[PDB]
RNA sequence: GGGGCCUGACUGCGAGGCCUGCAAGCCGAGCAGGGGCGAAAGCCGGGCCUAGUGAACCGGUGGUCCCGUGUGGAAGGGCCA
RNA sequence: CUGGUGUUGGCUCUUGGUCGCGCCUGCGUAGGAUAGGUGGGAGCCUGGCGCCGGUGAAAUCCACCCUGGCGCGGCUGGGGGCCUAACCCUCGGAUGGGGGGACAGCGCUUGGCGGGCAGUUUGACUGGGGCGG
RNA sequence: GCGUAGGGUUAGGCGGGACCUAAGGUGAAGCCGAAAGGCGUAGCCGAAGGGCAGCCGGUUAAUAUUCCGGCCCUUCCCGCA
RNA sequence: CGUAGGGAAACCGAGUCCGAACAGGGCGCGUCCGCGGCCGUGGACCCGAAACCGGGCGAGCUAGCCCUGGCCAGGGUGAAGCUGGGGUGAGACCCAGUGGAGGCCCGAACCGGUGGGGGAUGCAAACCCCUCGGAUGAGCUGGGGCUAGGAGUGAAAAGCUAACCGAGCCCGGAGAUAGCUGGUUCUCCCCGAAAUGACUUUAGGGUCAGCCUCAGGC
RNA sequence: GUGGUUCGUGGAGCCAUGGGGGAAUCUGGGCGGACCACCGCCUAAGGCUAAGUACUCCGGGUGACCGAUAGCGCACCAGUA
RNA sequence: GAGCCGGUAGCGGGCGUGGAUCCCUGGAUGUCCGAAUGGGGGAACCCGGCCGGCGGGAACGCCGGUCACCGCGCGCGCGGGGGGAACCUGGGGAACUGAAACAUCUCAGUACCCAGAGGAGAGGAAAGAGAAAUCGACUCCCUGAGUAGCGGCGAGCGAAAGGGGACCAGCCUAAACCGUCCGGCUUGUCCGGGCGGGGUCGGGGGCCCUCGGCCGAAUCCCCAGCCUAGCCGAA
RNA sequence: UUCAUG
RNA sequence: GCCCGGAUAGCUCAGUCGGUAGAGCAGGGGAUUUUUAAUCCCCGUGUCCUUGGUUCGAUUCCGAGUCCGGGCACCA
RNA sequence: CGCGGGGUGGAGCAGCCUGGUAGCUCGUCGGGCUCAUAACCCGAAGGUCGUCGGUUCAAAUCCGGCCCCCGCAACCA
């Protein structure tokens, strides 16, 4: 997917299981094939003129916190760089 | 999520009237139609500087 | 075959063998604890005998003077059933 | 495909667990008598007795309250709406206009369906092997 | 037609490029992908398709719509009207 | 490493453990090199797979499609129309003419390959001759392009995809694996088997015992 | 929900983190292998940090390394025909 | 320091003890392609624009500059782009094999692909390790040890502590607070934004009055020494 | 209102 | 292996949320009866699974056990 | 030629549970109905349970095995 301000997706195995589980009984695994755990990811879109992220809904307050500012700064047309530049 | 209130709405009518909205009632509703600012530390004493400028200092 | 009394269809072991490629399988006097029966000698560690079964592993269940990841304890293990 | 939550909101109409609240509920007898279970048991309104007498248990008053049901409300889980701001599709290009609309899309996760795809297994003696045993 | 050496391929007009697009590439913008990259608007590339000014004869050992002979024609640039 | 071992372990110790047991029984004392035999993991004695997977390279053959060009000699049948006539109330309809339609007919190029013959270390890793099928169409073909490996493409045969496709080729994992077949290279001397039992997803293999050899002790 | 570590769900801590809930800043917070209470240990969610180590296209020397089928695939005009 | 004009052998043609040939170092020219970078491209070719130059000329020419794209700060400027036999880190990541079948597992986080980076990379100063009123960054080697363990408890995989060594080193930042300044507003004795000053278990720091106080870089110029040509070298 | 044949 | 529900007549079942035991079908008898059904009226084949227990008296409530119908779950 | 499946009343079939408790429809016989046959109604009755041998207290039941009948196979060459 994307990152917009953390980090890319990860990979996962599946472990797939068919059993009754220690607490119960025997226990045991299956087949551990690769789940591809694509992130959260969620297009928000904010009003510093028109600007739009990739955000990872888990940090949707994070891009909030980022456009309650006034970075002294006027339209280029664009400008998400000086809003993820200074991002801490 | 607090929210600090600027405007009259149903239910949640004062200013000032810190009511914990939905997130997305806040983030897409208030925050795009100047109804409510979110109610961190440092907003909650920007309120506070004008609570000090209105309340105490009519009287 | 019948009658009486019962629980030895015990717990610890077991010299010695049989057998076998190992693993198994089988017999086992004797000693102790504690009983059964009998007056006592003795016999009884399942059935007249050779079939009626299943290594391991992983679990369960009941105990246990064992281990308990710094220490006390639990989790979970072991051991015995 | 599907539930849960995320993105994901607003305002309403209704079904249970609920926390206590309480006008109230319990009825084969002998008995003024809209009869519950257990205890306090010497009366309590401006007009009602308890021992009046008989009971497995005496009643009044008043709790613990059982069994519910009735409503009054917060912790509520649901299913039905309407809205528009998320989101999506759009529109002689629009900070806007529609329309869908908290649904879809998409994230995780639960369960399912799943030869569409994949990794494999499909024993041995066997008067060849298979069938049979 | 093999070996050695030497010659030989002459274009404003023929075919391509200083022109154009088709399929398809590439591709600013934009989108999406873990990265490689995959798309994709405009644009550009893309050709025996469109468009564009030439015919006839001779010459050596080889070239000739190129060289040369005749006639014609095209673009551009400058000057005059 | 070895000097202490038992036990699952706490632990105890020439003892330990099972146990109530001071019955019984189980178990109870060298290294470092060199060299050799052998074994383990190594590719492990060498050759050889069919294959599996990763990354690439190919649609100049062929299969399809897209764009753009071309090609199809010649005859023949004679459709709809159209024209005139017949007909009728008007028509439908029916005649002649005209017209030129067709996955139409015969047929060359062209495409193909039906039957036979030749060819068979060929002329040719698919040919030649005779004969055939299509030949204005679902045609053929040049150019420009697209699609690719469990994928393309397929008027479907599992065909085609660079001369062998039930999953291309090349490199890499990779010296894959092979209980299989082949092969194993100087000389002498001594001793010398087995093809049986048990067990095997085991029957052509293996573990153990049987038979064999070597060294030591008796 | 998984990966890493010896750890394959196990008694699963720890380190990372894709989803969801979601704090405090020293009477904070994490860790000492479920967890809990004592005793310790240590400060996450910001970054840099030589040195020693791996390597060998390269240059040199070294060889109980080869001597043209060997040694690199090439001692030669070879990654050539 | 006397022969040369490369692998010369041949035209004979020159050139050198006023110093050549060579070798090293530093420049210059480096056509065209290539990251290719003006645009196109079927690489080594075409087609340009702007400026400056030769009826050589206004048209075609040629010369010499400059013309990609991206990232960083104020149209303006410094980097990046690709390559490299292996080595390394991260993102992905098999399968044959082995388990005498096989699926968990193993092969293996191997090969391979991609990114990145450099002479190394990585990691790194403790929210560490785990039994010691202990060790004190990280890496590597040997031990630990095939141990502890993990394990269809099969196949197999397999540490870490401790302990020897090598090497040695610690540091910057909001472990808040003060001023600065484009603007924020409800002009607030104030929100966040850039710096700057503070700040790194006389447990830390900022703030409040005693008792005042310089060690040394990883950074920088230096210098040996090292190479990159060689030289003298006994009989 | 049922019900086949000599 | 746990988890539900049930044991009521010859059979299938409801239970005033303790004070009375019941349907429906079957069986029989009776009425009409061309045929058999259908219809009509009336009776039963009844320790309400077994005991223990709580209550004044138990199908009801409580536990145990047995058969009894399932639901899931492993299965070394 | 080898598996597996049946044999039960005149016929077609239930069956029969570790073995002891055998039937259903039609057919049959007798009656009733009918002028008479159908149909219908009422009473019963009928079977060595494929032969055979086996363990059994006892076989139709269970174990073989043999004869008819059924369903299957009889493939690779
Ligand atoms: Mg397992
Ligand atoms: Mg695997
Ligand atoms: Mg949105
Ligand atoms: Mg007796
Ligand atoms: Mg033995
Ligand atoms: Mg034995
Ligand atoms: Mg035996
Ligand atoms: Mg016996
Ligand atoms: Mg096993
Ligand atoms: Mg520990
Ligand atoms: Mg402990
Ligand atoms: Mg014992
Ligand atoms: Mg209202
Ligand atoms: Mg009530
Ligand atoms: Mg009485
Ligand atoms: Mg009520
Ligand atoms: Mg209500
Ligand atoms: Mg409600
Ligand atoms: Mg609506
Ligand atoms: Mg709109
Ligand atoms: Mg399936
Ligand atoms: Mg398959
Ligand atoms: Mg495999
Ligand atoms: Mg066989
Ligand atoms: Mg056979
Ligand atoms: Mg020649
Ligand atoms: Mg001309
Ligand atoms: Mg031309
Ligand atoms: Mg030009
Ligand atoms: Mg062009
Ligand atoms: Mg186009
Ligand atoms: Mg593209
Ligand atoms: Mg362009
Ligand atoms: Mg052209
Ligand atoms: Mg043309
Ligand atoms: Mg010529
Ligand atoms: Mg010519
Ligand atoms: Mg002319
Ligand atoms: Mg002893
Ligand atoms: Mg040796
Ligand atoms: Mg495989
Ligand atoms: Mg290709
Ligand atoms: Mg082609
Ligand atoms: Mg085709
Ligand atoms: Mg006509
Ligand atoms: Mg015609
Ligand atoms: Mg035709
Ligand atoms: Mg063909
Ligand atoms: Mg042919
Ligand atoms: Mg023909
Ligand atoms: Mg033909
Ligand atoms: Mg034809
Ligand atoms: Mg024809
Ligand atoms: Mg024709
Ligand atoms: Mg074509
Ligand atoms: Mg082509
Ligand atoms: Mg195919
Ligand atoms: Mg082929
Ligand atoms: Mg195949
Ligand atoms: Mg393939
Ligand atoms: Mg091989
Ligand atoms: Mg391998
Ligand atoms: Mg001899
Ligand atoms: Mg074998
Ligand atoms: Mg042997
Ligand atoms: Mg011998
Ligand atoms: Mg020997
Ligand atoms: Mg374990
Ligand atoms: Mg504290
Ligand atoms: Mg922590
Ligand atoms: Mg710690
Ligand atoms: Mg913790
Ligand atoms: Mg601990
Ligand atoms: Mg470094
Ligand atoms: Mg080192
Ligand atoms: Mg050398
Ligand atoms: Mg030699
Ligand atoms: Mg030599
Ligand atoms: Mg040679
Ligand atoms: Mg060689
Ligand atoms: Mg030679
Ligand atoms: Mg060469
Ligand atoms: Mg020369
Ligand atoms: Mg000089
Ligand atoms: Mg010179
Ligand atoms: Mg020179
Ligand atoms: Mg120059
Ligand atoms: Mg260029
Ligand atoms: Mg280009
Ligand atoms: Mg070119
Ligand atoms: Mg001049
Ligand atoms: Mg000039
Ligand atoms: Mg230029
Ligand atoms: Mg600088
Ligand atoms: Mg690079
Ligand atoms: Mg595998
Ligand atoms: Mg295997
Ligand atoms: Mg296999
Ligand atoms: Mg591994
Ligand atoms: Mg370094
Ligand atoms: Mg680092
Ligand atoms: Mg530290
Ligand atoms: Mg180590
Ligand atoms: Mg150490
Ligand atoms: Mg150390
Ligand atoms: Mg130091
Ligand atoms: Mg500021
Ligand atoms: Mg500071
Ligand atoms: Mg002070
Ligand atoms: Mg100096
Ligand atoms: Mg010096
Ligand atoms: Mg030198
Ligand atoms: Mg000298
Ligand atoms: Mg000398
Ligand atoms: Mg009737
Ligand atoms: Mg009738
Ligand atoms: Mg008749
Ligand atoms: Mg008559
Ligand atoms: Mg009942
Ligand atoms: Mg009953
Ligand atoms: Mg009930
Ligand atoms: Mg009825
Ligand atoms: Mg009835
Ligand atoms: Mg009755
Ligand atoms: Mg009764
Ligand atoms: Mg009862
Ligand atoms: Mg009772
Ligand atoms: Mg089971
Ligand atoms: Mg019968
Ligand atoms: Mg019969
Ligand atoms: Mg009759
Ligand atoms: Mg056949």
């Amino acid at each position: 997917s994307g990152k917009r301000p953390i980090v890319a997706n990860s990979i996962q195995r599946r472990g797939k299981a068919k059993r009754e589980g220690g607490v119960g009984k025997k226990t045991t695994g299956i087949s551990k094939r690769r789940q591809y755990p694509n992130l959260q990811k969620v297009r928000v879109r904010v009003a510093g003129q028109e600007i739009t992220f990739r955000v990872a809904a888990s940090h949707i307050p994070k891009v909030y916190e980022l456009v309650e500012r006034a970075k002294g700064l006027k339209l280029e047309g664009l400008s998400p760089k000086e809003i993820k530049k200074e991002l801490l | 999520m607090k929210v600090i209130l600027l405007e009259p709405l149903e239910n949640l009518g004062d200013v000032g009237q810190v009511v914990d909205v939905k997130p997305g009632y806040a983030r897409n509703y208030l925050l795009p139609r100047g109804l409510a600012v979110l109610a961190t530390e440092s907003n909650l004493k920007a309120l506070e500087a004008r609570i000090r400028a209105q309340a105490k200092r009519l009287a």
